[PDB]
């Protein structure tokens, strides 16, 4: 049971961090703790004098901490054949992804790939060639999911620009849990900035590249997400300690047919990750100290189709 | 209120009274007994037309160094109360501009007090009221006595004193009312006020005999 | 050129309406917002409340909410009102203006600045004492120089309560001019005096005026002082 | 740890503490080291 406040700021709110006061245990068996510590609205919930709140995988699996000596930065992997098989490359420029590969080159190991654990876009990974290509198992399917690959890289700069305190308080013997201390100076919130101009140009050579697969002259529009779990209907990602979740609108509003600044998005941290649903074990990301900041480049991305809706219109 | 005191020509400075919290915008505040207060340093360092530069606050180079002015080359007429009002970005609104630091600067030269004293008037005493008036000016520092003398011996009675307050001349003045009648005030040959400075006393007498 | 000034009653009985006027000139009251503030004896300083180009008052909490503040965009006059008044609550009052200063530290789409005000431009203020004595009229009597630069001058003795403003030939004479203490004497009344330097030759050819105004109980005594017969 | 002194043990504030069961004993056995074919 967590004793919780609203975070200390001067009004002009309509909070999401706590400071909660709650009775905890330490190394020696019989003698108790009594700890404060600040943390996420999306890690805990309350319960029905001040009100009351608790965690909220308490109720579904196991939760443990990644320890802070592990980190989760993602680190470019090579998959490797045995003897007797091989890998084999596909290179050719234009390619779907199904069908013959006209360009066909055996290699025993990929190229570098980072096992990047993210949503909604593709970060760090390999770049197209000549056209944006478009891959889709099956294209009149709207459910199946369409992959993109990029022939320009995308900049983003994502930061969490509060300065983190880390508490790490003792559970053990040899257990300690690390804790979130109180931020220091300026209270801000996490967010990435992406340039507009680019960005712009980049669903203008997206849209012409579209028109050869889908009409010759049609209309294109661009809506934000329909709904899901926030780790789909939001932009998850490790920052350098810390798992980053992302509005993402402006973006995609836009409406596109035929024929000097930049953007940001806001974004939310969340500890406790229960990443690939598994029930029964839960995990939770110690708090970075201080400001983050990972700049990452997008090559790819992933999307899926509306419905019937009106006959050949939009 | 917090006490301080500085040197002539010397560097004076003066931390807030309250500590940062968030990025600040810190409003330096000045003030004279009786007159009406002055924006000094504003947005934690920036200053207005007409401001000597001598004054300088803390810019923000995120957090770190606390509020504090900067007065070089301190000088006499720099004797005030000082208060910092510190917006931030986390306190928020601040109806307080902190504690009170009132600037005492020493090292000043010794004056001679100018005593006068005066007689009723010829309309005041038509009144049935005489009030002997002892005024008392330019003496560095405050310290004075008045003292009133029927004859030779000394007055005890009726006597309201004031309290020597500072001039516009970095000096102090004071007055002092013997509360009496037309009649003791005629009663004795000389009527002597007592104004002692620095073991030196400038008194003036009035003699009802002399015009 | 924007100047201001203000006006006081003087005098107020305890848990009666209080009415402080401050007269805006020089400039326009739509261009920049406005404040009052007070000090007691004794303790520091307070802050009071400020009100916006859109007219809408804000307040400090620690008041209450018995305060009540209006301007006049015609006349250029910002009033004040305060009713429910103690004994602890004589003291002296001003007026000034407030530039409206945003310190942004972070993006400014997410609030990451906050308000900051910072006072400019500021008034001279009156005085007000809240008292259950009645108001008492001031004793004025010209006394007159000696015969032996002299002094001369008038008296103020037995008013209540302050403040008692003099001058001199209705604003003819300046340099040399030096005002003392009031007294309180144990029966709770003031007394004051006024003097004034000048040549030695200017007696009985310069008429002295002296002007005793106190606004408290009203009373303008223009007073002359004249040497003795003597 | 600071009536009569308290005490605690020295391993809380370190490290996870378990005791190797009476069974399995301690006692130094000769152990010789082998190589494979090839080698
Ligand atoms: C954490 O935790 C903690 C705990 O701990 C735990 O446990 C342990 C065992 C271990 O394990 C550990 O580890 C853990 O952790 C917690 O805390 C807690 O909490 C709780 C909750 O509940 C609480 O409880 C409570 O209690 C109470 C009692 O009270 C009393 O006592 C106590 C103890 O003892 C205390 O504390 C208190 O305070 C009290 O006492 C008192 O007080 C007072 C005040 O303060 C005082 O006075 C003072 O004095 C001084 C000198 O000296 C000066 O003068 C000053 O100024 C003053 O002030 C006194 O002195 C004292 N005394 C003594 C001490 O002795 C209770 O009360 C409560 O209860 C209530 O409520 C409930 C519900 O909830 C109910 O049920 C009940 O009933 C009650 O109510 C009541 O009722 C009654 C009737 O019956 C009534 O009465 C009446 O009145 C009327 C008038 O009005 C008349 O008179 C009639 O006749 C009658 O009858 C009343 O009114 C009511 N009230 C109300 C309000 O309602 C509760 O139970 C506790 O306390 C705490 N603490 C401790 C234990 O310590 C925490 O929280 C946690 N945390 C987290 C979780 O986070
Ligand atoms: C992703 O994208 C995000 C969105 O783009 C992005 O968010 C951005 O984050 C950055 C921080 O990294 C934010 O940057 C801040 O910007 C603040 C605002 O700066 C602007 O305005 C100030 C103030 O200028 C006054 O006067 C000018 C002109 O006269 C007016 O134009 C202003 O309106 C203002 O007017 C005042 O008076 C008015 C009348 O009363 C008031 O109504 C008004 O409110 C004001 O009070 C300018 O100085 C700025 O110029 C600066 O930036 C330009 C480029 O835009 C440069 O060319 C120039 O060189 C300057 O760098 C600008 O126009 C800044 O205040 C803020 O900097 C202060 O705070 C930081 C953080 O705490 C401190 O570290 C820093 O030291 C600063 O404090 C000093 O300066 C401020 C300036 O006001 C003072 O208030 C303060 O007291 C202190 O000054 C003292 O020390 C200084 C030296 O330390 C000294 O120089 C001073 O003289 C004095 O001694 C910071 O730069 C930015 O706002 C976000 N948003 C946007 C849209 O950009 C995010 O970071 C991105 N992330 C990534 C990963 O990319
Ligand atoms: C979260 O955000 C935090 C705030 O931004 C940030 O931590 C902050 O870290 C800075 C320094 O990095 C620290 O600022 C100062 O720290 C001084 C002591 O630090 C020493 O040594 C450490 C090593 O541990 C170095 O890392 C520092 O750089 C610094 O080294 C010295 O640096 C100077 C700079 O030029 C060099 O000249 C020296 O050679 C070098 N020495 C070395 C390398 O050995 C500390 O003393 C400072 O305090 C003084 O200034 C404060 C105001 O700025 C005053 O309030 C305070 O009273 C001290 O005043 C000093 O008093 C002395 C004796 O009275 C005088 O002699 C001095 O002249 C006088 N100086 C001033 C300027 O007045 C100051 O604290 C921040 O304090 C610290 N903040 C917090 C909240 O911890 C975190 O890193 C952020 N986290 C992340 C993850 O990024
Ligand atoms: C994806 O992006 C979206 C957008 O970024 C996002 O968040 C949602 O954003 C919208 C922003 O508009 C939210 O607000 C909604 O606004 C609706 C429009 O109301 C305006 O217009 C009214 C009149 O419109 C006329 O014309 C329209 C269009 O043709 C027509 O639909 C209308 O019927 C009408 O003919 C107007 O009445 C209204 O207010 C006016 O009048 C009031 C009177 O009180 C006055 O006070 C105002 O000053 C003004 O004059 C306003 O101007 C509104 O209809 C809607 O509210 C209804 O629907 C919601 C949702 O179904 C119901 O909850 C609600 O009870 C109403 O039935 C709403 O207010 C919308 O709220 C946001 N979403 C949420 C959940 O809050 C998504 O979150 C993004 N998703 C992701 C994953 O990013
Ligand atoms: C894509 O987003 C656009 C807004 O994004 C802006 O920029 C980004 C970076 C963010 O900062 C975001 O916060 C910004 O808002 C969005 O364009 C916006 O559209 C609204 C209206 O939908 C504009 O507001 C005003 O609209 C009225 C007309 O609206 C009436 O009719 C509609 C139906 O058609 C009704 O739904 C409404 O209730 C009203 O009855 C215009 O008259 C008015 O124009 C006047 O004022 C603007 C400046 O505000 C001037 O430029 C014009 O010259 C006029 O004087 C507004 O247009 C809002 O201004 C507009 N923003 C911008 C930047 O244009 C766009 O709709 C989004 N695209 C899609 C497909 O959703
Ligand atoms: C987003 O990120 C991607 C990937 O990080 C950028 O895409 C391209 O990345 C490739 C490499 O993956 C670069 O292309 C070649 O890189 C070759 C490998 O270079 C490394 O190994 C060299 C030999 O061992 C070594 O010399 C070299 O060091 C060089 O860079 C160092 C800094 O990284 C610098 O300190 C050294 O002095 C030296 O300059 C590397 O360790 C290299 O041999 C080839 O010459 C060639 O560079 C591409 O240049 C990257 N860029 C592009 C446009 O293709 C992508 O650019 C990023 N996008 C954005 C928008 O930032
Ligand atoms: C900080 O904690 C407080 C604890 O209550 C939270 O305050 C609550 O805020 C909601 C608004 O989301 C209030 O509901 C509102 O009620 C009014 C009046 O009926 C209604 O007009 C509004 O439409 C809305 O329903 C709620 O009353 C209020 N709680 C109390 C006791 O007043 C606050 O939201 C917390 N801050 C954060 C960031 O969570
Ligand atoms: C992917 O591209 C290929 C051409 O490289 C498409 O062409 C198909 O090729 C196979 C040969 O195995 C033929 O049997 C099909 O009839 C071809 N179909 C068409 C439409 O040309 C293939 O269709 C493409 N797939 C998608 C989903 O676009
Ligand atoms: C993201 O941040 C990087 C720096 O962290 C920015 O890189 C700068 O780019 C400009 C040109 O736009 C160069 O002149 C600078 O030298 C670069 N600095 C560094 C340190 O590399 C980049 O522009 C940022 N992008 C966005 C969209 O904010």
């Amino acid at each position: 049971t967590l004793q919780c406040t609203n975070v200390t700021n001067n009004i002009t709110d309509d909070g999401e961090l706590k400071n909660c006061s709650f009775n905890m245990t330490t190394e020696l068996r019989d003698k108790k703790q009594k700890v404060y510590s600040l943390f996420y609205r999306l890690d805990v919930v309350q319960i029905n004098s001040n009100k009351e709140y608790r965690l909220i995988n308490c109720n579904t699996s196991a939760i443990t901490q990644a320890c802070p000596k592990v980190s989760f930065e993602p680190i470019p992997i090579h998959y490797c054949a045995p003897a007797g098989f091989a890998i084999l490359k596909c290179k050719d420029k234009k390619f779907n992804g199904t069908g013959p590969c006209p360009s066909v080159s055996t290699v025993q190991c990929t190229h570098g790939i980072k096992p990047v654990v993210s949503t909604q876009l593709l970060l760090n990974g390999s770049l197209a060639e000549e056209e944006v290509m478009i891959r889709s198992e099956n294209i009149t399917n709207n459910a199946k999911n369409i992959l993109v690959q990029f022939n320009t890289p995308v900049q983003i700069n994502c930061t969490r620009p509060n300065n983190n305190t880390r508490k790490s308080i003792r559970i053990g013997p040899g257990q300690a849990f690390y804790a979130t201390g109180d931020i220091i100076g300026d209270i801000r919130q996490a967010h990435c900035n992406v340039s507009k101009a680019t960005w712009n140009e980049t669903l203008g050579k997206v849209v012409k590249q579209l028109r050869k697969h889908f009409g010759n002259n049609t209309i294109i529009r661009f809506a934000n997400s329909s709904g899901g779990d926030l780790e789909v209907t939001t932009h998850s990602f490790n920052c350098g300690g810390e798992f980053f979740y992302c509005n993402t609108s402006g973006l995609f509003n836009s409406t596109w047919i035929s024929n000097n600044d930049s953007i940001t998005l806001p974004c939310r941290i969340k500890q406790i990750i229960n990443m690939w649903q598994r029930i029964g074990q839960a995990m939770y990301a110690p708090p970075i100290q201080g400001v983050i900041r990972c700049v990452s480049n997008i090559t790819g991305l992933i999307l899926t189709r509306d419905g019937g809706s009106t006959n050949s219109t939009t | 209120v917090r006490p301080l005191s500085v040197a002539l020509g010397e560097t004076a400075r003066i931390s807030c009274g309250r500590q940062a919290l968030g990025s600040r915008a810190v409003q330096w505040y000045q003030h004279r007994p009786g007159q009406a207060p002055i924006l000094l340093i504003y947005n934690n360092q920036d200053r207005p037309s007409g401001i000597p530069e001598r004054f300088s606050g803390t810019p923000d180079i995120n957090f770190g160094t606390r509020a504090t002015l900067t007065i070089s080359g301190v000088e006499a007429g720099d004797e005030a109360d000082y208060y910092c009002h510190m917006w931030d970005s986390r306190s928020g609104f601040s109806w307080s501009f902190g504690g009170a630091t009132r600037l005492t600067v020493l090292g000043q030269p010794k004056a001679a007090p100018s005593v006068t004293l005066f007689p009723p008037s010829s309309e005041e005493l038509q009144a049935n009221k005489a009030t002997l008036v002892c005024l008392i000016s330019d003496f560095y520092p405050g310290a004075v006595t008045v003292a009133w003398k029927a004859d030779s011996s000394p007055v005890k009675a009726g006597v309201e004193t004031t309290t020597p307050s500072k001039q516009s001349n970095n000096k102090y003045a004071a007055s002092s009312y013997l509360s009496l009648t037309p009649e003791q005030w005629k009663s004795h040959r000389s009527y002597s006020c007592q104004v002692t400075h620095e073991g030196s006393t400038v008194e003036k007498t009035v003699a009802p005999t002399e015009c | 050129q924007v100047q201001l000034q203000e006006s006081g009653p003087g005098l107020v009985k305890p848990s009666e309406t209080l009415s402080v006027t401050c007269s805006v000139s020089g400039d326009s009251m739509n261009n920049y917002y406005w404040t009052w503030i007070r000090q007691s004896p004794g303790k520091g300083l307070e802050w009071i409340g400020y009100i916006s180009d859109r007219e809408s008052a804000t307040y400090n909490p620690s008041l209450n909410s018995r305060v009540v503040i209006s301007r006049d965009t015609s006349k250029n006059q910002l009033s004040l009102k305060l009713n429910s008044v103690t004994p602890a609550d004589t003291a002296v009052y001003y007026c000034a203006t407030a530039r409206r200063g945003q310190r942004i530290y972070g993006v400014v789409s997410f609030g990451e600045f906050f308000y900051y005000y910072s006072m400019d431009v500021w008034g001279k203020g009156t005085t007000v004492t809240v008292s259950s004595a009645s108001t008492k009229g001031p004793s004025v009597f010209p006394l007159a120089p000696s015969s032996k630069t002299a002094a001369l001058g008038c008296l103020v003795k037995d008013y209540f309560p302050e403040p008692v403003t003099v001058s001199w030939n209705s604003g003819a004479l300046t340099s040399g001019v030096h005002t003392f203490p009031a007294v309180l004497q144990s029966s709770g009344l003031y007394s004051l005096s006024s003097v004034v330097t000048v040549p030695s030759s200017s007696l009985g050819t310069q008429t002295y005026i002296c002007n005793v105004n106190h606004k408290p109980s009203n009373t303008k005594v223009d007073k002359r002082v004249e040497p003795k017969s003597c």
